């Protein structure tokens, strides 16, 4: 974890 | 000499992979804030490395 993709424009 | 620690000012709990969950005071080494809103950076606590939110952290 964490799981959550990161997006890639953030 | 000539570089500055960051300082956590919140408890934090990541929610996406590249992310790094962190205590209220956790030291941190700032490795790239030119990306936007959430830095690179290194936990002094575990030496991992991954983004923060820049709002959790203060200079020491």
């Amino acid at each position: 974890t964490p799981s959550l993709p990161t997006p890639p424009t953030r | 000499s000539g570089t500055t620690l960051f300082v956590a000012l919140y408890d934090y709990e990541a929610r996406t992979e590249d992310d790094l969950s962190f205590h209220k005071g956790e030291k941190f080494q700032i490795l790239n804030s030119s990306e936007g809103d959430w830095w690179e950076a290194r936990s002094l606590t575990t030496g991992e490395t991954g983004y923060i939110p820049s709002n959790y952290v203060a200079p020491v």
